[PDB]
């Protein structure tokens, strides 16, 4: 009687903060052509998320397998159709929206979703589908995601060491080097992120909950090896709220493929993605996407219970799944 | 290479129905949306409806909202707009413009050639065809005009040509003039004298509504 | 409910000269606008699109223009294919709005009318309907009026003018009118005078014919 963190302690509790499936954000539920299917739904970003595409040398950044081209030889992109569409430069993305007061105040993460989001047909606007943006933070790039999709595994799709060879479109989310620089932004994400969405990784400090007037400590953890700040960070994204359940599927290979080569923009709009049908998928943020470091006796804590306050603890460092693998603050 | 081949349309009487058909070609028709756009005689564009690739959702502003209806067949490529319980003030031409794909630049590139559509209670008069000469006191020179009066008619248009279409200079049928709850057209035709003399300049004016076949060989003003 | 205010109604430009239609909505468009160029009894043709861009095939002296609700497009090195009606659209907001639309009409050197006028036909006079016509051709600028007088006095009854449209080639107008009235108000008045009156006579060009002769 009172809690002298809360306010700054807002933005770990990620059920409201993001509301949405971290390593596989499929929130909200969008028509697209006569089928309806779940998209991406999450108010904050995902700092160093991206796909890798197994059995690949192709990026996931790489535009689209239309046409000719086999499905594996292209990436998840929106095709290159006008150098001031995707992908597009902050100089480009601020020229092509100059005349707007109310945006030109945004943020260039912010700012990438909000082009992203602007691909609409005004009179369907009312429609809850746009295109993820993921923004490249060395390059200063916004690319717009073609494939709303995020893991084909599994069953029919990939079982280990595929007789399909390489052929088969083999996807997973993952967290990494080449990523390191990336933020995967759905049409959703907030405006106001540098404010409600956890960046780095509080360095010098542990989660902790408030408890009786003493930020006392976590109830129950999952005690795993971890060797850096990105291995637990890797860990807890694995370990995060994910919308789509490991090794999901339901449509076919082959017409999905069909669609690719015969350019269709609805199929290729709604490629490997779940139905709207269902709405038990959706994690609504919920989910073990907080994680405690003991980084002078390599330890991963993860839980599934949001945090309400920090420990001044010097050899530890309080991480959650959407938090950059890299960026680091030790602040207190 | 991308087609927009309206078809249907003409006149109808007030409350009554119809349904214009516009086959689309070159283009992938399933990855875009289409619309619909009339244009009132002397007056500006007017957006009427919408349609999304699968046919999903519709469109309409409050304009001809309930009382049209858009829709289309991606398997056999085309488009259409049921026309119902029509009014007056839907009198325009009609056209099937490819609308755009979110992300794309495609929005209105390009249209249909349009449909005349025509509603009123009005009966379909045939119209009257004097040949306007030249007077009596003909003051004798390198060029004469000979025109071609069409009086009281119902309902625009009629295709006016000189000599089954053969003469196409100095030609200038001037748009008609309602009034009397008829139309009234003139046509005009700057032919040197020369060749008025040599050859017999017929005036052929025709009727679709009415379906008309007049044709008025100009002579000189006699007495 | 987006008022797209296209101004002027219509303008004359040179060759060459420059014009400039400004197209200007109540709420907030963002570059979703579209200038078409519609020709006389055609297809109306995209020129420039999300506000800016010029689309495929319209010629560089097309360009659009924005600052906040003010929205305009600019014909730098006016051609005689400029010669149309210019409309914008705003894909913004449901409903989708059209401006009024812009009549571009190119300034030519000035023509003097080709005055010619028309007694009844004897087909008409079967009727008991007896119609006067009035054509004045190929004439620059479009400011023209013509008169009937009867008998050397005045008629502002009965009569239908049309100007044509433009010419394509070269750009004069065509005006049409008609004095229509009975057999029996034909026969009681033996003189039928039009009088035109052009900015290129300063003394009216007055063509007439007498009903006694014909």
């Amino acid at each position: 009687m009172s809690n002298p963190w809360k306010a700054f302690m807002e933005k770990y509790d990620l059920e409201r903060a993001h509301n949405s499936g971290i390593r596989i954000d499929l929130g909200e539920d969008a028509e697209v052509g006569n089928s309806k299917y779940r998209i991406p739904a999450g108010k904050c970003p995902v700092f160093g998320k991206g796909i890798v595409i197994e059995n690949s040398k192709v990026s996931f950044l790489t535009p689209v397998a239309t046409g000719a081209q086999r499905l594996k030889e292209g990436g998840f992109a929106f095709p290159n159709a006008d150098d001031h569409i995707s992908p597009i430069t902050i100089a480009n993305l601020k020229e092509r929206y100059k005349e707007n007061a109310d945006l030109m105040k945004l943020n260039d993460i912010a700012l990438c979703k909000t082009h992203a989001a602007s691909f609409v047909i005004a009179e369907d606007q009312n429609t809850n589908y746009r295109h993820p943006a993921v923004y490249d933070e060395k390059e200063k790039t916004c690319y717009m995601l073609y494939l709303s999709a995020q893991e084909n595994m599994g069953p029919r799709y990939c079982s280990p060491d595929s007789q399909n060879k390489d052929a088969m479109f083999c996807f997973k989310p993952d967290k990494n080097e080449k990523f390191d620089n990336l933020v995967y932004l759905s049409k959703n994400v907030r405006n106001d992120w540098e404010n409600k969405c956890p960046r780095k990784n509080l360095g010098n400090a542990k989660f902790g909950l408030w408890v009786d007037g003493n930020c006392e400590e976590i109830p129950y953890v999952n005690e795993v090896e971890a060797r850096s700040l990105r291995e637990c960070n890797r860990i807890v994204f694995e370990a995060s709220a994910s919308d789509q359940p490991r090794q999901y599927e339901e449509t076919d290979y082959e017409k999905i493929q069909e669609g690719f080569r015969q350019n269709n923009r609805d199929m290729i709009k709604s490629a490997f993605l779940p139905v709207g049908a269902s709405d038990n998928f959706k994690s609504k943020g919920r989910g073990y996407n907080w994680a405690n470091f003991d980084s002078v006796n390599n330890k991963c804590y993860i839980f599934n219970t949001k945090p309400t306050c920090l420990i001044n603890d010097k050899n530890f460092f309080a991480t959650t799944a959407l938090s950059h693998p890299q960026e680091v603050d030790n602040e207190f | 290479e991308v087609q927009l081949v309206e078809s249907g349309g003409g006149l109808v009487q007030p409350g009554r129905s119809l349904k214009l058909s516009c086959a689309a070609s070159g283009f992938t028709f399933s990855n875009y949306y289409m619309a619909w756009v009339r244009q009132a005689p002397k007056k500006g564009l007017e957006w009427v409806a919408t349609i999304t690739t699968s046919g999903s959702r519709s469109y309409y502003p409050d304009s001809v909202k309930g009382r049209f209806t858009i829709s289309r067949d991606n398997s056999e490529s085309s488009l259409y707009l049921q026309m119902n319980s029509l009014e007056s003030e839907d009198t325009a031409t009609y056209y099937c413009a490819r609308r755009g794909y979110g992300g794309y630049s495609e929005d209105f590139d390009y249209w249909g050639q349009g449909v005349m559509v025509t509603v009123s209670s009005a009966e379909t008069t045939a119209p009257s065809v004097y040949p306007l000469a030249p007077g009596t006191a003909l003051k004798s020179n390198s060029m004469v005009t000979l025109g071609c009066l069409v009086k009281g008619y119902f309902p625009e248009p009629v295709t006016v040509t000189w000599n089954s279409g053969a003469l196409s200079s100095g030609v200038h049928t001037f748009p008609a003039v309602l009034q009397s709850g008829l139309y009234t057209l003139t046509s005009s035709v700057t032919v040197p004298s020369s060749t008025w003399s040599s050859q017999a300049v017929t005036c052929n004016v025709a009727h679709p509504a009415s379906s008309t076949k007049v044709d008025k060989k100009i002579v000189p003003r006699e007495c | 409910d987006i008022q797209m205010t296209q101004s002027p109604s219509s303008m004359s430009a040179s060759l060459g000269d420059r014009v400039t239609i400004t197209c200007q909505a109540s709420q907030d468009i963002g570059n979703n606008l579209i200038w078409f160029q519609q020709k006389p009894g055609k297809s109306p043709r995209r020129m420039i699109y999300y506000a800016t861009k010029l689309a495929n095939g319209v010629p560089s002296r097309f360009s659009g223009s924005r600052s906040g609700s003010d929205y305009s497009l600019t014909i730098i090195s006016l051609e005689s294919e400029d010669m149309a009606d210019y409309h914008c659209l705003q894909y913004k907001q449901f409903p989708l709005t059209f401006g009024s639309g812009t009549r571009l009409e190119i300034k030519r050197a000035d023509a003097a009318p080709t005055v010619s006028i028309f007694p009844p036909s004897t087909e008409q006079l079967a009727t008991g309907g007896a119609s006067v016509v009035c054509l004045m051709n190929n004439f620059y600028p479009r400011d023209i009026s013509v008169k009937w007088k009867i008998d050397g006095t005045e008629r502002r009854d009965g009569v239908l003018d049309s100007v044509t449209d433009q010419d394509s080639k070269d750009s004069t107008y065509s005006m049409s009118s008609t004095l229509s009235l009975t057999k029996a108000d034909y026969e009681s008045h033996n003189l039928y005078t039009c009088e035109v009156v052009h900015k290129t006579s300063s003394s009216p060009v007055v063509k007439s014919f007498n009903r006694n002769e014909c």
